[PDB]
């Protein structure tokens, strides 16, 4: 019941093979939502290794890392959001410098208005932290009072930014889904990288052992 | 304030010329004639070979090939009847959210988060599917495109503008404001003069094409436009809010005509189509499944499960012989 | 004690594995997600052991009504061939499960470099025929009888030397070695990348909880075995009945640690049912 | 600002165009759709022998 | 978008040669190729015909094992391997390409020609000749089928082809009804059944050539006696 039909079954049957190995060539990639409130964090972080979504992509330990910049796009939040629902992790990188220059009570809520969203239920939220330098130097003169009145600690640098970490952390409502993992960034390029990494392969394993269902 | 007086009394007007002329209700109306009863659809065809989620379709003008858009970046044209992929195009930005398929089916066209509408050829010299001009000026997400001629298209984007474009230069020819946010959706009559579109603000305007300016705007949702239809007879639209409330809206009349709300229902509708008759108005919901209801009667008459996932497109073709949804399954279904 | 005992057991035993199995083959069915994941190993691993779930324990039942066997010789060398298919069958699989766990989750390269697509669906057939393959010569020895010690026909082992060999080393030890190593490694994998980002209780005992209580009748096999002319009449009934007892109880064991404590499976039990 | 005064030429614009009764345009819809209501596969359900889909 | 080919030449009979088919400006890693023979002062004859993506190797009951037929991707160049050497075996071939879709045209393009030494399938046979002619009325052209060409699908499988004196010949029509692309309107082709007829409206200089037919509903492709058009 076929006369010439069967050329465009075999058409149909090889561009079927060909999107097979399109699509498995696309699960090996690992892909992370950059995200933030502060332009120049983000550059930093985005430095490292080489409108709208600016996409880059670098190779680091024979792995593909995808990385998205979103925050080009002036619209509303929530219409497009739930086009990233799949992806891996989501880089979130804040600013230490700027406690009083309110602004941090800003990025408070940028990050829990992401972290405990209706999507994003099952992805690890990496938490970068920049301008700790300049935070350390800012920090003397600065009590925290004007911006955390609920401080009561000394005026130092190791005890604030325990402080910082921990508040960041509190935001956080799935505590048995997610994992918030932290780093204070540095000179070294080496070390930010390596600690992306790190977190990417603790979540990939997690995400493994749950299509199994080990758990 | 003064200076906003002058159109708070417009509004004034105009609004009490809207309630002065709805002398009779449609429902009081349409009570002696006899319902449809029950309507029974099945799966005729499934088709796979999508793997991400899928977020627009179009039928053909033969009413038997289709063109869908997946995140995986991957353009599929379908052949609806023995299920068939005639064409695969591998696309460059894998953020689409809409695409068209031309009156004339020689064009495809898909825009998505990159504010860059491509248009791609599909009878060449070459057996091969190239791009032949991509569309940009657009500050916002590319949101719905719907093709006009072979050389002329209108879209709609996220940027509050709607822009009618020409693909032989590329220049945008006409460009449409007067929204406040995120204009969703976008429809055009079937005589090709006259376009309506949904915007995030809840408010319907119909714009004219020659002219190029607004003609006239709609009200009375409460949160959301995700998509619009337009009725076949070309004096009427349906348009699919994001509070389980379709509404039938009136071009002569000016007013709101019917809404189509259900207690159960809480979700949002994510699309709008209608029959080839105009007596059913059919609504793909964000609850896991489509639904069907009565132009007239406004009550429901059969649920079309069977999806896994929430639907996101849907659309009838052009005989009004099948009709087919795709959903974030990423399994598309032609219903008979 | 005895007979009460053994029909009590069995008869919720059965009760309990048909349906679980019937449901975990209709759940995979039910969804393309689930069916082309490699865990289609598992769902020969439910009809494997419904195998044993329609055959042999009505049978049993019926003998045990009798007070007696009630049928004829021919049920009897049949009623022991298909309780081989299934038990051998069923901890083969759990051991070629945990070989599947053991590419996916650690490696993962090589097993997306060399894919699965079609090669899983014909695997779950070398490994089950392989069942009978290792089962043929149970024909050939001319062992199986009613054995009224245990009132359910079985493999008697006084039968040969070679045969209650084989069959300890084949079905036992290697399925302890690969599930005690595979399951081991996975864990350590999983424990060795958590603490460098920043427990033997559901990973790596839920899953040998087979070996604890199949492992009594190995050893009065493989003593009687050793000396079978002395040390095979010298046995505690009670100890026989037991560990009878105890295997017949693992064949509902194989539905409930890879079954209704999943995630995975569960979600889709609702919407299934 | 001028933008309000755009606005405001824009609703005058649009508060001067003509009106017609519900009650017509309600006998238009209806009368469409029962005219053409033997023409729709949707509404009147169709015999498998020239249904394109089997 | 060109054919060239070449491994024509003048051989003993019992030995093998080599013919060679480079495509270039068109991707031939998706396109059907076919080998057309035509013997000299006769008609046409299908050869063999090689899938994309080779699966499906389709050969002439003729030359049933004898020839073998090859692709390379990569490179764009298609081999045929002949052996031994007979009266029918030599003739002029053709390199023709076709791809298979729902709204396809197959046969397109063809290539140039080569040489070589000497001089049930539906029967698709018409031969009315010659038909004399004069730039202006219209002329029709018959042709008569062995079998219904109508499939169940509701198409029939016919192609209509002309071959200019001097040159490789071109589509028409395809189906019967659809025109090619680049043909002057002027043709018109119809029929049903086993009758069919191809009209021009008007004739010109450049339409005098012989006419050819094909069936396509079933392999071998069986061409017709070709009917001359003449002043
Ligand atoms: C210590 C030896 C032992 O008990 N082995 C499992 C005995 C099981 C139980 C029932 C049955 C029937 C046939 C058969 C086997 C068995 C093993 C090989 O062929």
């Amino acid at each position: 019941l076929s006369a010439e039909d069967k050329a465009a079954v075999e058409r149909s049957k090889m561009i079927d093979r060909n999107l097979r190995e399109d699509g498995e060539k696309a699960a090996r990639e690992v892909k992370l939502l950059l995200l933030g409130a502060g332009e120049s964090g983000k550059s930093t972080i985005v430095k490292q290794m080489k409108t709208g979504i600016v996409e880059t992509h670098f190779t680091f330990k024979d792995l593909h890392f995808k990385m998205f910049d979103v925050g080009g796009q002036r619209s509303e939040r929530k219409k497009w959001i739930h086009c990233f629902e799949g992806v891996t992790a989501i880089i979130f990188c804040v600013a230490l410098s700027d406690y009083d220059l309110n602004r941090m009570h800003e990025s408070m809520k940028l990050f829990d208005s992401i972290c405990n969203n209706k999507w994003f239920t099952d992805t690890s939220i990496i938490l970068f932290l920049n301008k700790k330098d300049l935070f350390e130097e800012k920090i003397k003169k600065s009590p925290l009072t004007i911006c955390y009145p609920e401080y009561a600690g000394s005026n130092t640098y190791e005890e604030a930014a325990a402080y910082i970490q921990c508040q960041f952390e509190d935001l956080n409502k799935r505590k048995d889904t997610k994992e918030i993992y932290t780093h204070f960034t540095c000179a070294t390029d080496t070390k930010n990288v390596q600690f992306v990494f790190d977190a990417v392969t603790d979540v990939i394993i997690k995400n493994n052992l749950k299509d199994c269902g080990l758990f | 304030d003064e200076l906003r007086q002058e159109a708070e009394q417009l509004k004034n007007q105009i609004r009490d010329a809207r309630k002065a002329c709805a002398d009779a209700t449609l429902s009081q109306i349409t009570n002696n004639i006899d319902p449809v009863g029950r309507i029974q659809m099945r799966t005729r065809r499934t088709l796979r070979g999508h793997l991400a989620k899928i977020y627009a379709m179009h039928w053909g003008t033969d009413s038997r090939l289709l063109v869908s858009a997946s995140q995986d970046g991957k353009l599929i044209i379908w052949d609806s009847y023995t299920t068939n992929k005639v064409h695969a195009i591998p696309l460059r930005s894998s953020w689409v959210m809409t695409c068209a398929y031309a009156p004339s089916g020689n064009y495809v066209a898909c825009g998505g988060l990159d504010n860059i509408c491509s248009i791609y050829n599909l009878k060449t010299r070459q057996g091969n599917v190239r791009v032949s001009r991509e569309l940009a000026g657009h500050t916002g997400y590319l949101s719905c495109c719907r093709f006009l001629d072979d050389n002329q298209i209108v879209t709609s984007s996220g940027d509050t503008t709607c822009a009618l474009w020409d693909i032989e230069t590329g220049q945008q020819t006409t460009t449409f404001t007067g929204h406040t946010g995120d204009v969703m959706s976008l429809s055009l009559a079937p005589d090709t003069r006259l376009f309506v579109s949904g915007a995030c603000d809840a408010s319907a305007k119909l714009w004219d094409v020659r002219e190029g300016m607004c003609r006239q705007t709609f009200t009375g949702h409460e949160s959301d436009i995700n998509a619009i239809c337009f009725f076949p007879d070309g004096n009427a639209f349906a348009t699919g809010s994001d509070d389980a409330t379709c509404r039938l809206f009136d071009l002569r009349a000016d007013q709101e005509l019917m809404t189509y709300s259900h207690d159960n229902i809480i979700c949002g509708i994510t699309s709008v189509s209608f029959s080839k008759s105009g007596r059913l108005l059919l609504a793909g919901y964000d609850d896991f499944n489509c639904n069907v209801w009565d132009a007239l009667k406004a009550d429901r008459a059969g649920v079309l499960a069977g999806h896994d996932n929430r639907v996101s497109c849907l659309g009838v073709t052009d005989d009004g012989m099948a009709v087919a949804t795709g959903s974030w399954d990423s399994f598309l279904k032609i219903w008979n | 004690w005895v007979a009460p005992a053994l029909s009590a057991v069995l008869i919720v035993t059965t009760a309990v594995d048909v349906v679980g199995n019937l449901l975990v083959i209709l759940s995979v069915l039910r969804n393309r997600k689930l069916r082309n994941a490699g865990n289609l190993f598992l769902v020969s691993l439910a009809l494997a052991d419904l195998v044993v779930a329609f055959y042999p324990y009505p049978l049993i039942l019926v003998a045990i009504f009798y007070d007696g066997w009630a049928f004829g010789e021919e049920h009897c060398k049949a009623s022991a061939f298909v309780m081989g298919l299934s038990v051998i069958g069923s901890v083969w699989n759990i051991t070629a499960i945990a070989i599947n766990r053991y590419l996916y989750i650690c490696h993962s390269m090589a097993y997306h470099r060399i894919y699965r697509r079609w090669h899983t669906p014909l695997h779950i057939c070398l490994i089950w025929l392989l069942t009978v393959v290792a089962l043929l010569p149970n024909f050939f020895v001319g062992s199986l009888e009613y054995d009224p010690r245990i009132y359910s026909c079985t493999f008697i082992q006084t039968a040969s030397t070679q045969y209650t060999a084989a069959v300890v080393v084949i079905h036992f030890l290697l399925p302890i070695a690969v599930v005690s190593f595979c399951y081991l490694r996975i864990w350590v994998l999983v424990l060795q990348a958590r603490r460098k980002a920043k427990s033997f209780l559901t990973m790596f005992v839920v899953f040998v909880i087979f070996a604890i209580c199949w492992a009594p009748l190995n050893c009065i096999g493989l003593a009687v075995a050793i000396n079978p002319q002395e040390m095979a009449p010298q046995i505690p009934e009670g100890l026989f009945v037991t560990s009878y007892l105890l295997a017949y109880f693992n064949s509902c064991l194989n539905a409930i640690v890879y079954g209704l404590l999943n995630q995975n499976f569960r979600r889709e039990y609702k919407r299934i049912l | 600002i001028a933008q309000a005064r755009k606005l405001v030429q824009q609703l005058k614009m649009e508060a001067n165009i003509d009106r017609i009764k519900v009650s017509k345009a309600a006998a238009d819809l209806m009368a469409y759709c029962e005219a053409h209501a033997k023409e729709d596969p949707l509404l009147t359900p169709v015999p498998a022998s020239q249904n394109p889909f089997r």
